[PDB]
């Protein structure tokens, strides 16, 4: 079908006035269309035309240069003729990789599958889901309620109550004080809270 | 609550309704940067975000916003579990 | 025979006329044949063979000469060469590279159009040369090749009856080495319908007409049969072209027939070597079965039309039922139906032929590629090196070892296990009985197994029968048929001529049993002798009728089964179980040879290759724990390195230690060092300890075992186990992975035993979850939660952008680090692509016996350890010595293994010396006892050969003639029983109990590595279910029968909890866990992921599955 | 082995009683159908959209 | 027989239009995920391939109608589209099955539930469970009929959540994580709570 598309595009350019045959001109366009399609959608991961081009160059050179020495060329030999450095060659080789299917059966039987033993790195762990809540019930609830307005700056500074962290002046103007006053009260709060007498309870989460 | 399970023959309108987007392009994931494409089989706009309450363009990344559809890339900030709950449809020629 | 064999008195009454041959000849000789070593040709020539050819030389001679389409130029191969192995065995194994040596084949090129010729060597890859111990080393792992049992090529006459019409029909199935098979037939309607292939059926008369023979020729030779009389007039065809064209259309319908291609195609599939081939064995079998080419060594290896008409003639004679027939020109031969499981046509292909098949396939593909590449190149500057591309042969050889089901990890659980793995025979694998089918009929014993394949040793799983070990005396004929030795006998006299016989050639004669009596000269004492007979049956015959005899009583049993004392007193089932379990015995810290055993224990060690032996007579110069040195008698110095605390494939310790001292004059073939399970060069798989047979408070109920705490105090049954952990640092797209001491989010005390380069110190003790190698990897996730921001701002841990993905000890393993190895790309180590560094850490640990461990004897009496009791709770003899083990009485008779009682009694007799007085001559019960057995000292060792052991009368006399202890008294009476005092209450037991010394093993099915359990942890991604298996937190499976049991109980709620909350309810698991932690009420389960996924699948199939309420 | 999903998990405080103000727009389509999209407080008013 | 077939549609509400498709649904991606394994390997289910074979053949057809190609070209394209959709829904019931690299037929949607594997026959008959353990069994003659002996380590690790709850309840740990870490190394003062 792609060859048919190439034939169509060839016929919209074949020119009798030059005296050439239709086959001679149309072969080039047929090859163009077929190769463009075969390089554009022959992989599950689309390596673009310019990248699959260099991939084919590397493949052909690796296949051909073996006869010169009787070995499969390594990055040194490949780079010596690809006009590119070894690290880029390694990147190209990695880029040419293709994905395998999960449905392959492993274990000398048609019972298990390649995919049963995939451990999830994103799966929620219940304990952490609990722990954070406890922290939310220990940090925000107790330790915050010890300095009134002096602790109020922490609510806005770190955005614990909304999630939006605030700059100094931005929370100095909600009250009637300058940004440096906010910095000063924040320093007072940091010095008082950082002391071990209160940090002993809060430290054990990641001590 | 479960009382009985009906199995009908789905029509075209039901298939259209089941899908929040149409797959108009055959790529799965970008070979570089390893992210879904704008109209591929894994697009975030159709099946939802891959990161919990995040956005493709990064303009929205917090539970502060949920249910909001981004105005520049179309991904709505919501839990990543929707990627196993939403379907897509292909309109045949 | 063996210079260093410890003196072990034997109860043997018969004499050995043939010493046990090498126990690894089957592997080494086959490999030597494959490589064509001159040291194999020297032996092959002695067999009266002229110009013998090696297997690889045969593969090359197959493609010699080569030609193209028009025969303008010819190629040739010859003379394979081997220079030397790349590196040593130890270096090859420690550098996890592949053992191999280069292979060079001299190629030649001839130009027919010009007469120009040339030749040169061609590098044809690296061939994995075998080691001395009959194993290969690939990628740092030791592997073995197990033979494959298959059906030999030939003619298979067969018969079957019809259920409906009670008519019998015959067939002749022919299976070739390669190509398409064919089979004759005699239908119930007398139509002799051949099925030439998977294509359809037609009368054989057409098959015969299509090639040469006309209508009037068939009457010349078959004018004495009824079926062909009818067939020659039922059919109607006189034109050879029609018959040829008819068979052409039926073979390949829809193709254009031609009058010449009709003969061309039929000749291209039966009578040409390039498509259809019968190996050297196939022609031999067909010729002798039908009497063709009598005695001719002709090299033909493909069908001959004479043999086809001979086959139909044989079928005709068999259908009539005549006893014998004769082909005009051949020799007279008998007529009978052939057994298909009989070892006269079942043959084993060994390592040599298994490798040769892959070499042949690779060479064929290479020949295809070269015949393609030939066309483009010129005819003056071309050379074989330019033509040839060695890729396929090397790739196929490398694919064979790493992927073939017949290349197996060697069972290095103990020397005996490895010895009996190299000699294993397998019916499964490619080219054999498909595992899916696994016919139940072929598994049973056939009367030809005697002396060739052990009937007792088989796996107890579904592979029963299909796999068995080779016999002790068996050797493989060059054709692949197992021979066995027999003593030639004559007119009432046994001769000294021992001849190896095959099954078929043995079937012609009469073979007598070994135990039968003979005089000093060799005459048979008894008039009537019990012998075997052609039907594979046991009969009695007079002296004149006998024609052969077995070589020794042990001939029919394998090496492992031979090491079970008093085997003949044990049923086949328990003997099989004991033989299987003897291969599961883990070596102990200190080995002890059995007090009572067979005469085999010696050889089974020496031939196992795990004992260092002297290569030359001389004197030991200096001895050290790490290596030994010896000075030969011809001014030569040899040095042997001893392995120390090396890991085996299965995790055990492959330790070695010396047994000689400086200034000791050793002899050739004398053990110098012991293997894991060895003492003084004798196999030591377990410990001999005091046992009393009696029930005891139910702690040993239902075959459980009870142990004295002594066995734990003095480490009698302690074992060393070494695990091997790995981790590789490799690059990523966000950054490289680094190995360092420092890792985020840990205390400095966690890194106590970590080097500056991250790896733990040698000798440091590692607990569960400890750090073995610190390895940080890029993370790059900067937007932390505001609470974490606040906490990290409060304290000094400001921020980091990397993970703590260090290597940690598995949850359940512990020990001391005994070694570390590091491979780095910095020095161009052969790290597989995509890896920068790799580190291996060895963690070794001692294991004392404990509750739940498994111990078994040599007679299939395995049991778990129900209780370990203090030394003061054990029953003790009057002298005060407590018993170590006590076994339940009720298990002995019903399980039906009385050999253990005799083992215990003879063990007691051996432990305490015995002496029999001679006043009124020798006692009657000791009439035949050898002189050396009259008196022995204490702590002696005795040998009881299998099928020639101590009869119960002699053992009863020995029990009655025991020596006293230090106090001048006997604790065990003449009946093998002794009084015992209860360790708890102190009162003597009301009745005497039987006591002695039993040799018990420690099985690798330990409790230390089988206990596992899970509360909550990792899951599976796709299925959202907890994962299982070897990994930590391996969850359990709630199958279908469990659901049925719960349903039968009416447990609706518990079933729902086990199916939703605890398996795949993602939103329910967290809520249940937090409710438990808070102590709140468990929420009701939600919709499981399984149902949701099923609904989504059915929706994807355009089915509108809508839930109703 | 460990598998990845090109994603991540977070557990911060969800809620509904406190929310950012949506700005709801509706789009008519060339096939005759209409759809709705809620946008953020930025008060943006996109003129064109690609619908389900 | 034809009545027994047709009467199903009669008065059943479902019109026969269902068996002619104007749009083919796409199963959610997570059931056909694109997983990055160790070392950069990617793995993806065969469905992703089959779906592409549709989206390609459809797309090109959308082009061929635009160009007004001859009847033969468009007829062939529509035949390939029908064959590709048939392979997508249930492979192998017509012609030879579509195969991937090597020699193996791809698994279609119908193969997800019809064969030996799949939901109905394989995945719905049992599943793995948490809060469970396994070990060898030995004879306890000192046990009452309603008693069984459990190893200390197995019982502790299996009751871990209850152990932490009680430990934090009795002020042995200041928070859940502290109790968890204490139990990880089996501190001596937890057995009195486990019992
Ligand atoms: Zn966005």
């Amino acid at each position: 079908q792609e060859g048919n598309l190439g034939l169509i595009r060839a016929v919209e350019k074949f020119d009798y006035t030059k005296g050439y045959k239709f086959s001679t001109y149309a072969t080039w366009w047929i090859r163009q269309a077929i190769t463009r399609a075969m390089a554009d959608q022959a992989r599950t991961i689309r390596i673009p035309v310019h990248m699959v081009e260099v991939i084919n160059k590397l493949g052909r050179i690796q296949r051909e240069l073996l006869q010169d020495l009787g070995r499969e060329p390594t990055p040194e030999e490949l780079a010596k003729e690809m006009d590119i450095t070894p690290e880029k060659v390694l990147e190209i080789q990695q880029y040419a990789r293709e994905p395998i299917s999960l449905d392959q059966t492993i274990g000398d039987e048609g019972d298990s599958q390649l995919g049963d033993f995939i451990e999830d790195s994103e799966a929620v762990v219940a304990v952490d889901a609990v722990s954070f809540t406890l922290l939310q019930d220990q940090l925000q609830s107790v330790l915050e309620t010890l300095s009134e307005r002096e602790a109020g700056v922490v609510r806005l500074r770190f955005g614990l109550t909304d999630g939006q962290p605030r700059t100094l002046d931005e929370i100095g103007q909600v009250y009637g004080v300058t940004r440096e006053r906010i910095r000063q009260i924040e320093s007072k709060t940091m010095s008082k809270l950082r002391h071990p007498s209160r940090s002993q309870v809060l430290r054990d989460y990641l001590d | 609550f479960f009382d009985e399970l009906r199995i009908g023959l789905a029509t075209a309108d039901d298939i259209r309704n089941w899908s929040y987007g149409e797959v108009k392009k055959p790529e799965t994931i970008n070979y570089r940067t390893l992210k879904p494409e704008k109209d591929g089989l894994f697009c975030e706009k159709i099946f939802g975000p891959t990161r919990d309450w995040e956005c493709y363009c990064g303009k929205y990344k917090r539970v502060r916003f949920k249910g909001i559809i981004c105005e520049r890339c179309g991904v709505e900030v919501t839990r990543a579990k929707v990627r196993r709950e939403r379907m897509g449809h292909i309109e045949l020629a | 025979s063996v210079p260093g064999a410890p003196n072990r008195v034997s109860f043997a009454k018969l004499r050995e006329p043939l010493e046990v041959p090498g126990l690894l000849d089957v592997q080494t000789d086959s490999f030597e044949w494959l490589v064509g070593s001159d040291r194999w040709r020297q032996a092959a020539i002695d067999r009266g063979e002229e110009n013998p050819v090696g297997g690889l030389e045969e593969v090359l001679a197959e493609l010699s000469p080569i030609e193209d389409f028009s025969g303008s130029m010819s190629l040739s191969f010859s003379d394979p060469r081997f220079d030397e192995v790349k590196a040593s065995v130890d270096e090859c194994k420690d550098k996890d590279m592949t053992y191999a040596a280069p292979l060079f084949v001299t190629a030649e090129f001839i130009n027919n159009n010009t007469g120009e010729i040339k030749s040169q060597t061609v590098f044809m890859g690296d061939f994995p040369m075998m080691t001395e111990k009959g194993t290969f080393i690939i990628n740092g792992t030791e592997r073995v090749v197990v033979s494959q049992l298959v059906r030999s090529p030939g003619v298979y006459f067969d018969e079957t009856i019809d259920k409906s019409t009670e008519k019998t029909l015959h067939s002749v199935k022919v299976i070739p080495g390669r190509g398409a098979w064919l089979e004759f037939d005699v239908d119930k309607r007398d139509t002799v319908g051949v099925r030439i292939d998977r294509k359809r059926r037609q009368p054989v008369t057409v098959l015969l007409k299509a090639l040469g023979w006309t209508n009037e020729q068939i009457v010349e030779r078959f004018g004495f049969s009824e079926i062909m009389m009818g067939t020659l007039e039922k059919d109607t065809t006189s034109g050879t072209d029609e018959a040829l064209l008819d068979i052409y259309r039926k073979l390949r319908p829809g193709e254009p027939p031609t009058k010449e291609s009709a003969q061309t195609l039929l000749e291209n599939l039966f009578f040409k070597e390039k498509r259809y081939d019968l190996a050297r064995v196939g022609r031999y079998k067909v010729n002798k079965k039908l009497g063709l080419n009598a005695g001719k060594p002709i090299t033909s290896s493909t069908l001959t039309e004479e043999d086809v008409v001979a086959t139909i003639e044989y079928l005709v004679r068999l259908h009539e039922g005549q006893t014998s027939m004769t082909v005009p020109g051949g020799v007279e031969v008998p007529v009978e139906v052939d057994d298909i499981d009989h070892f006269g046509n079942r043959r084993l292909r060994t390592v040599g032929e298994l490798i040769q098949n892959q070499i042949r396939v690779g060479l064929s593909r290479m020949e295809r590629v070269v015949r393609e590449r030939m066309t483009t190149q010129d005819v003056e500057a071309i050379t074989p090196q330019t033509l040839i591309n060695i890729r396929p042969v090397v790739a196929a050889i490398k694919e064979f070892f790493g992927t073939s089901q017949l290349s197996q990890f060697m069972d290095q659980n103990n020397p005996l296990s490895g010895l009996t793995h190299k000699r294993r025979l397998s019916a499964l694998g490619p080219g054999g009985l498909s595992r899916e089918r696994a016919g139940l009929e072929v598994r049973d014993v056939h009367p030809s197994h005697y002396g060739r394949m052990c009937p007792i040793e088989t796996p107890e799983g579904p592979n029963i029968g299909l796999i068995g070990s080779l016999s002790v005396y068996a050797r493989v004929n060059p054709f692949g048929f197992i021979e066995t030795p027999y003593r030639k006998v004559e007119n009432g006299v046994v001769t000294d001529q021992i001849d190896y016989l095959t099954a078929d050639e043995e079937d012609r004669h009469v073979v007598a049993q070994a135990n039968s009596p003979t005089d000093e000269n060799g005459r048979f004492t008894e008039d009537r002798v019990m012998v075997r007979k052609k039907g594979g049956e046991v009969e009695f015959v007079s002296a004149d009728q006998v024609d052969y005899m077995d070589v020794s009583p042990r001939q029919m049993v394998s090496v492992a089964t031979a090491m079970i004392p008093f085997l003949e007193h044990d049923d086949a089932n328990r003997a099989l179980m004991g033989a299987n379990m003897q291969r599961q015995a883990v070596p102990l810290v200190r080995s002890e040879a059995p007090l009572v055993g067979t005469g085999m224990e010696l050889r089974a060690a020496i031939d196992a290759g795990d004992v260092v032996v002297a290569d030359k007579t001389g004197v030991i110069e200096e001895v050290s724990a790490d290596y030994i040195t010896v000075m030969a008698d011809d001014g030569t110095r040899q040095s042997y390195r001893l392995r120390k605390f090396a890991r085996s494939n299965h995790g055990t310790c492959a330790n070695q230690r010396p047994i000689v001292d400086a200034g000791q004059r050793v002899e050739a073939g004398q053990v110098i060092a012991d293997g894991p399970c060895t003492q003084n060069g004798e196999m030591a798989l377990g410990k001999n300890l005091l046992v009393a047979i009696m029930p005891w408070e139910g702690h040993n109920y239902e075959d459980a075992i009870i142990l004295s705490n002594r066995l734990v105090e003095e480490d009698v049954l302690t074992s060393i186990h070494i695990e091997e952990h790995e981790i590789d640092a490799r690059d990523t797209k966000l950054g490289a992975e680094e190995i360092t001491r420092d890792i985020p989010n840990v205390s400095d005390e966690v890194l106590a035993d970590l080097d500056e380069r991250g790896i733990v110190r040698i000798g440091a003790e590692v607990r569960d979850g400890d750090i073995l190698v610190g390895k940080v990897t890029p993370k790059g996730e900067t937007e932390l939660t505001p609470e974490e921001r606040l906490l990290r701002a409060i304290f000094g841990e400001k921020a980091r952008e990397v993970r703590d993905t260090s290597l940690k000890v598995p949850h359940g393993e512990s020990g001391k680090v005994i070694g570390i190895r590091v491979f780095s790309r910095e020095d161009d180590d052969e790290l597989p692509a995509g890896v920068n560094e790799l580190v291996r850490v060895y963690v070794a640990q001692k294991r004392k016996i404990s509750d739940g461990d498994k111990l078994a004897g040599r007679h299939g009496n395995k049991g778990v350890i129900g209780k370990i009791l203090p030394v003061e709770d054990m029953p003790f003899l009057p002298d005060g010595t407590p018993v170590d083990i006590i076994l339940n009485t009720h298990g002995v008779p019903r399980r039906m293994n009385i050999g253990q009682i005799l083992e215990t009694h003879l063990g007691w007799v051996a432990k305490a010396g015995w002496n029999i007085d001679v006043a009124a001559g020798v006692p009657d019960w000791a009439s035949k006892l050898p002189e050396e057995l009259y008196s022995a000292p204490a702590d002696s060792t005795v040998a009881t050969p299998v099928f020639d052991g101590a009869q119960e009368g002699e053992l009863a006399g020995l029990l009655g003639s025991t020596l006293p202890n230090r106090d001048g008294e006997v604790m065990v009476d003449a009946d093998g029983k002794s009084t015992l005092f209860d360790g708890r209450s102190g009162e003597p037991f009301p009745y005497p109990v039987t006591v002695g010394y039993m040799y018990i093993l420690k099985l690798h099915h330990l409790v230390d590595d089988k206990i596992h359990a899970r509360s909550t942890g990792p899951y599976s991604m796709i299925t959202q279910q907890p994962l299982g298996g070897k990994a930590q937190f391996g969850g359990q499976r709630f199958g279908e029968m469990e659901c049925w049991a719960m349903q039968a109980y009416g447990a609706a709620y518990t079933l729902q909890e086990l199916l939703t909350i605890k398996s795949d309810d993602t939103v329910g698991r967290v809520k249940v866990y937090e409710a438990i932690v808070k102590g709140e009420n468990i929420p009701e389960p939600g919709i499981p992921e399984s149902f949701k996924v099923l609904l989504k699948e059915l929706q994807s199939l355009c089915l509108n599955v809508e839930v109703l309420s | 082995l460990r598998g990845s999903r090109l994603g991540a998990v977070s557990y911060e405080t969800d809620r509904n009683h406190d929310l950012a103000p949506r700005q709801v727009a509706r789009y008519r389509t060339d096939n005759g159908e209409e759809f709705d999209v809620p946008f953020a407080d930025d008060a943006e008013i996109p003129g064109t959209w690609l619908c389900r | 027989k034809r009545l027994k077939v047709v009467a199903a549609f009669q008065q059943s509400g479902n019109s026969p239009m269902g068996m002619v498709l104007d749009a083919v649904p796409v199963i959610p991606p997570e059931l056909r995920p694109m997983v990055q394994l160790d070392g950069g390997r990617f793995a993806t289910s065969d469905l992703n391939d089959l779906y592409r074979r549709v989206i390609n053949r459809n797309n090109r057809l959308k082009r061929l109608i635009d160009l007004g190609a001859p009847e033969i070209i468009v007829n062939n394209e529509k035949r390939m589209l029908q064959e590709s959709v048939d392979a997508l829904f249930d492979n192998g019931r017509r012609g030879r099955p579509v195969t991937g690299p090597g020699n193996r037929p791809l698994k279609s949607l119908s193969d997800l539930l019809k064969g030996k594997q799949g939901r109905f026959r394989q995945n719905l008959l049992g599943k793995r469970v948490d809060y469970s353990g396994r070990s060898v069994i030995v004879v306890g003659p000192q046990l009452k009929l309603h008693q069984c002996g459990l190893p200390k380590l197995m019982a502790l690790e299996l009751f871990k959540p209850f152990v932490m709850k009680r430990l934090v309840d009795l002020n042995h740990a200041q928070n859940i994580k502290s109790a968890k870490r204490m139990v990880e190394r089996q501190r001596p003062q937890v057995w009195d709570v486990l019992e």
